[PDB]
């Protein structure tokens, strides 16, 4: 349920895991891609678990 | 007489070592140029005149070896 207000609130629906859409286009460049330092593979995979626990709390 | 012979051996030895020298810089050069391209192609344009200004000093040497090599093959013969 939403907090919309101090007096009203909304029950909701909402898409969790497969990741939702968004509205841009590919940032070529901006100062170092630290995706080769460790694993991509394997800091993606921490990362996401991080997203996931965020919105559930 | 003998003096053409070795003349002939000489040239051909310093031109080939020209060549060698000179290819595999630019190789080396370029491959980098190539994959930071790849990760970025906005600098494609940028990165291809630093490309030209440093491939110069490259062919600084090897020149001068060519102009000598073609001296004694065509002048000293």
């Amino acid at each position: 349920n939403k907090f919309i207000n101090t007096m009203s609130q909304v029950p909701t629906i909402s898409q969790l895991l497969p990741l939702p859409a968004s509205d841009d286009d590919d940032l070529k460049h901006k100062s170092w891609d630290y995706l080769y330092e460790p694993d991509p593979k394997a800091l993606l995979d921490t990362l996401l678990r991080r997203y996931v626990e965020s919105q559930v709390y | 007489n003998l003096n053409m012979d070795l003349l002939y051996m000489a040239a051909a030895v310093m031109m080939g070592l020209a060549a060698i020298g000179a290819a595999i810089g630019i190789g080396i050069l370029g491959g980098k140029f190539l994959e930071g391209a790849a990760r970025q192609p906005d600098l494609i344009p940028l990165l291809r005149t630093q490309f030209f200004i440093v491939m110069g000093l490259v062919d600084a040497i090897p020149m001068i070896a060519v102009g000598l090599g073609l001296y004694v093959m065509f002048a000293v013969a």
